[PDB]
RNA sequence: AACGACCGUAUAGUACGAGAGGAACUACGGUUGGUGGCCACUGGUGUACCGGUUGUUCGAGAGAGCACGUGCCGGGUAGCC
RNA sequence: CGACCGAGUGGCUUGCUACCUCGAUGUCGGUUCCCUCCAUCCUGCCCGUGCAGAAGCGGGCAAGGGUGAGGUUGUUCGCCU
RNA sequence: UUCCUCAGCACUGCUGAUCAGCUGAGGGUUAGCCGGUCCUAAGUCAUACCGCAACUCGACUAUGACGAAAUGGGAAACGGGUUAAUAUUCCCGUGCCACUAUGCAGUGAAAGUUGACGCCCUGGGGUCGAUCACGCUGGGCAUCGCCCAGUCGAACCGUCCAACUCCGUGGAAGCCGUAAUGGCAGGAAGCGGACGAACGGCGGCAUAGGGAAACGUGAUUCAACCUGGGGCCCAUGAAAAGACGAGCAUAGUGUCCGUACCGAGAACCGACACAGGUGUCCAUGGCGGCGAAAGCCAAGGCCUGUCGGGAGCAACCAACGUUAGGGAAUUCGGCAAGUUAGUCCCGUACCUUCGGAAGAAGGGAUGCCUGCUCCGGAACGGAGCAGGUCGCAGUGACUCGGAAGCUCGGACUGUCUAGUAACAACAUAGGUGACCGCAAAUCCGCAAGGACUCGUACGGUCACUGAAUCCUGCCCAGUGCAGGUAUCUGAACACCUCGUACAAGAGGACGAAGGACCUGUCAACGGCGGGGGUCUUAAGGUAGCGUAGUACCUUGCCGCAUCAGUAGCGGCUUGCAUGAAUGGAUUAACCAGAGCUUCACUGUCCCAACGUUGGGCCCGGUGAACUGUACAUUCCAGUGCGGAGUCUGGAGACACCCAGGGGGAAGCGAAGACCCUAUGGAGCUUUACUGCAGGCUGUCGCUGAGGACUCUCACUCCGGGAGGAGGACACCGA
RNA sequence: GUCUGUUAGAGUUGGUGUCCUACAAUACCCUCUCGUGAUCUAUGUGUAGGGGUGAAAGGCCCAUCGAGUCCGGCAACAGCU
């Protein structure tokens, strides 16, 4: 079985969904944790310094 | 006996499965009554179809050498 | 390199755990306040998934229904006793002191009240030898002379299911079925059949260990493999 | 290359030669390799055609469809080879 | 038939060199299909002989045509029918 | 929103379009009894506690909550009708459950049963369906008289009960019983009784419903559903909610979320209207036959695996048919193709672990028509007999093994490089050694803590070898591990000497593990030579096997087999450089594993031919990409950085277009994987350099009373507790 | 962990066939293996990057593996083009 086209057929599992907090489609309905705003994991909003050039 | 194994496994393995199972399937005397009606129910479990006596013993024998010693002392 | 298999074990992932949720009961001696006035009747004989040996259900006077570590020769209806003055019959529990010298015993306690530690596998037993006011000697199934507190309880008789080791598994499928009822990753790949990055005996154009197999006790985990602190090896001499 | 080469017969059991053995010029007949063309003859094909027969559907009969591009089997004209 | 020593031609083997290509000139052997060389294996015509003949042996001119089938081996080569 | 209706063709559709999953505008999904919702599963999260420099980090322990829409458990709905589109939801008819209120009954009431369960063989009950017989209603057919369809009717309410179990009677010493096992004086058959099943029977439901009509009756085989018997485990096959237990009338309430459509060669994932991928149920439609197989045909769906038109339709290509005589000569090799085939009877070698080998091999039969026999209750089940009879051919198509031998490897089923390796590699049972008595051995974490472990030596960890059979020799010198150790060596603290008004510093005494030293150990790493009739460095190759998948010389020599055999097999064998669990020898069975031989077969070949289908060619429509410094009709030589269409000398050459097979553009495609270089990179190894974890040991702190000893009070562990064990050790910090 | 078997389902030996600007960034056809078990499969759930997982091939961890992917360090450094 190929890892390419023939393995794309079983993909009908829902993971990331619209988020109740930040509105982005990143709330993993299985983990119950938003990969964008950190909802479900952190009371504070997910944010990092590497999200921009160091001196900016 | 071990005829279900076909030409597989070799002499020793199918020879010991037979000897062990042959003695396991024999007629054993019930500790309760005394009728030769004891059968295996599973690993280490024995039962007399006559009086319904259900008891513990060896895995492939109702009585083991070590068990027969317990009485001596 | 990569962490070897024995290092993966410790993490305790699914593959390495035992199927506890599928296990029955924890066979431990019932805690009697005192007086020995505790007795019960054998209600049923069951199979124990954790030890591949029979075990027995008992109904105690005060209503307590529990599974017991069954010695050989126990049947439905038999009356069993537990306490300081339990009648000296097979299947009864009482401190090593009350047990007469020269009698085969099983499910022996390490420290009084722990519920039993030694001699509790298929067909084995400990031999009570010496008595004293302070220490009772016991010969464990490995042949070792273990000194114990006479207050350590035990059960008269040898464990049931004796002789299980007599019959061979014959086929891989049979091992497979048993292995699935224990906490162990099976089958087993030889260290030598691996790559150098995977195990200390790995690598090479042909299969053989690099250095000698006998490793030191002080060796670090990841390196401690083969014959551990071997006092000797072989069969000769 | 439109042609190359070989075997055989007569010459001759001759010339030569103690003997054993043993030719040639010439004239004939055929074979092989190559080359160009043709199908009366033999051969192949021939899902043109005609026949036999198995299974199934059209009620039977008659007559038909499907079974890989003929269900299978037998025969096979012209043409092409 | 032909040693020693001496003078050469070729560019098939092998060795030497590092000129050409490392932003790639696809390997060996085989197969198929086309052209060529002569240092000629056969075939034409010749010369000598330790050429009776017959069968040879050696040499000259000559590249029109021909030089095939198989057994082991990937083999080229080579051994064998 | 792709669903239905209407209106359209700029877009989308492999061509066109009046069509559309396209564009625009409207409309469409109705529930106490179908799901969700509730319960609990592997497991998840949150709070608390503790850790951590700290947290959005972290293991345990508490508590709480979450975790199943086809496919776990679970209170209750059937039939008919209706719309452009919904429907057990709406409408009509009938029925059912839960809660609450009222009223009669009841004082019972929670023990217990149920929910609730693995794999293999099987009996009995029994519906739908399929078929058979016969009657009735409708249709079809036109030499006959056959052929097709229909012949209906639920949930629910009531009632019936086989098997299992047990009671009474009875009184079997041999009988009773089964497909099989089995049963009995501890009481068999028989008779009687209690309990007790279907999604099944029967009655109602129903001058309900449906049909144009008739609106049937019996039977066989029987999915579903019900209910029993037997066998297996080094394997033991969920839980909780809930229900029953425990009546009846009447009445009221039963909210909330889902409901359209597709479910795939155009509605999902794959950039696409993609030949790919993607779970469940219909497994009982007919003939056929062993069959959920082939082939053919219904019901039902479709002509959308969506561009067409023309030319006996050439060359060439893809799939494929047939080829005389020869028959593997083809090739690395029989690659490709072919041969054989179903069923019944006869018959069957070596070897072997006695199972097997084996469908070995080899030989015979096979249709139709007529009348029959046997087994069984019977089949539209099976096994045979007699006579007749057609063909080239009777498993007539379809379906459907080619066979035998020698050698090598791995014992066998199994695993693997998703995407060039399926193997001899990995796994395996079997053999072996190692560690550990559990406050263990081994392993994970920074810590708090954790896996093994609901486990305890018949255990489980760490390794090697790799079924069976016969075996497994010698070496402890080096390396490794382990034990011992007079003596030697051996750090820091404390102590002593010197030094300094103190300190730095110098030296000394004592000495742990470690090392020296000695010993044990090779199924521990590994070794088993040269010389001569011992030397290195411990020993100096034993059974076996051998030109090996290991042998350079090598196509070794002899033999088999062939016309000829670097192959293959057998023997020899001084083995460049075989050999015993780095396992040796060997082996029945097994294999998409490597090599060789024979019979059979054949277009692999001699040597090619004709034919079939789809392209190719011409026509309408649609309509890309690769590549492009320039110039360019080239050829033969030469020259040049030594491999030129372009330079030099000649030769040839009127322009354009069609089809073709690919000689050249050192053709196009990729800043060479080979090789070297760079004070480039990465993975891996080690007795490389330098360090960091981890283990061991000494010392200080915790730490207390009286080089050897006693104690209890901190501290640790066992105990529910009382209390027990241990104890200044250990754990932890340095 | 028995046999035959395109029952369903799973697998992938050969054709080095077709395709190789594909129907397809692993496809098509025939042939072939397994098919009651160490079997196949849907859904749910766990293990995370020097870390998993691995009947061991350096196999696999979303077309990415002798150390995944994303962004940041970052305009890394090079005596090389
Ligand atoms: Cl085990
Ligand atoms: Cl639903
Ligand atoms: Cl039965
Ligand atoms: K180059
Ligand atoms: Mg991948
Ligand atoms: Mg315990
Ligand atoms: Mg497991
Ligand atoms: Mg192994
Ligand atoms: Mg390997
Ligand atoms: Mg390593
Ligand atoms: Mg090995
Ligand atoms: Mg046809
Ligand atoms: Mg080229
Ligand atoms: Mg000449
Ligand atoms: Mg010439
Ligand atoms: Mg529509
Ligand atoms: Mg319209
Ligand atoms: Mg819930
Ligand atoms: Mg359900
Ligand atoms: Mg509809
Ligand atoms: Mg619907
Ligand atoms: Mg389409
Ligand atoms: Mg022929
Ligand atoms: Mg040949
Ligand atoms: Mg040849
Ligand atoms: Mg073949
Ligand atoms: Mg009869
Ligand atoms: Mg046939
Ligand atoms: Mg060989
Ligand atoms: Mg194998
Ligand atoms: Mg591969
Ligand atoms: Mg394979
Ligand atoms: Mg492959
Ligand atoms: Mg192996
Ligand atoms: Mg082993
Ligand atoms: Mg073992
Ligand atoms: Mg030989
Ligand atoms: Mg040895
Ligand atoms: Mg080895
Ligand atoms: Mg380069
Ligand atoms: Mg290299
Ligand atoms: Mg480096
Ligand atoms: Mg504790
Ligand atoms: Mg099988
Ligand atoms: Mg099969
Ligand atoms: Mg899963
Ligand atoms: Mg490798
Ligand atoms: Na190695
Ligand atoms: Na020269
Ligand atoms: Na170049
Ligand atoms: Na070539
Ligand atoms: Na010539
Ligand atoms: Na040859
Ligand atoms: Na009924
Ligand atoms: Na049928
Ligand atoms: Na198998
Ligand atoms: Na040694
Ligand atoms: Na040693
Ligand atoms: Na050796
Ligand atoms: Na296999
Ligand atoms: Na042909
Ligand atoms: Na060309
Ligand atoms: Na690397
Ligand atoms: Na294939
Ligand atoms: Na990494
Ligand atoms: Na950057
Ligand atoms: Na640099």
């Amino acid at each position: 079985t190929g890892a390419g086209t023939p393995s794309q057929g079983k993909k009908n599992t829902t993971t990331h969904t619209k988020c109740r907090r930040c509105g982005e489609k990143s709330y993993h309905t299985k983990k119950k944790v938003c990969s964008s705003c950190g909802f479900g994991k952190s009371a504070k909003r997910r944010d990092y310094e590497w999200q921009s050039k160091a001196g900016e | 006996r071990s005829g279900r194994f076909g030409a597989r496994y070799g002499r020793v393995s199918r020879r010991r499965v037979a000897e062990i199972e042959s003695e396991m399937n024999e007629d054993h005397a019930c500790p309760n009554c005394g009728e030769d009606r004891v059968d295996r129910q599973g690993t280490g479990i024995w039962q007399c179809s006559y009086c319904d006596y259900k008891f513990t013993g060896g895995s492939y024998k109702p009585e083991t050498p070590g068990g027969k010693t317990v009485r001596r002392s | 390199g990569r962490r070897i298999q024995g290092q993966r074990r410790g993490r305790g992932t699914s593959t390495f755990r035992a199927p506890s949720h599928r296990y029955k009961a924890d066979l431990e001696h019932r805690k009697v306040e005192d007086g020995d006035v505790i007795a019960g009747t054998v209600v049923d004989i069951e199979h124990d998934p954790a030890r591949s040996a029979p075990v027995a259900a008992v109904e105690f006077e005060d209503g307590d229904r529990r599974l017991i570590l069954a010695p050989e020769g126990v049947g439905v209806g038999d009356e069993l006793q537990v306490g300081v003055s339990a009648e000296i019959a097979p299947g009864n529990t009482l401190p090593l002191a009350e047990i007469p010298e020269g009698v085969p015993v099983c499910n022996v306690e390490s420290s009084p009240g722990d519920g039993g530690k030694f001699a509790r596998a298929s067909g084995v037993n400990a031999q009570l030898l010496t008595h004293d006011r302070n220490v009772a000697v016991v010969k464990l199934p490995s042949g070792e002379m273990k000194r114990l507190d006479p207050q350590c309880r035990a059960t008269i008789g040898v464990v049931a299911g004796g002789g299980r080791t007599d019959k061979p598994f014959v086929k891989a499928g049979n091992k497979h079925h048993k292995m699935k009822a224990r906490g162990t990753k099976w089958p087993n790949v030889r260290g030598v059949a691996m790559n150098a990055v995977d195990h200390p005996f790995g690598g090479g154009g042909r299969q053989h260990p690099g250095k000698p197999k006998s490793i030191s006790r002080n060796a670090p985990p990841g390196r401690k493999v083969g014959d551990i602190a071997s006092k000797r090896t072989g069969r000769g001499g």
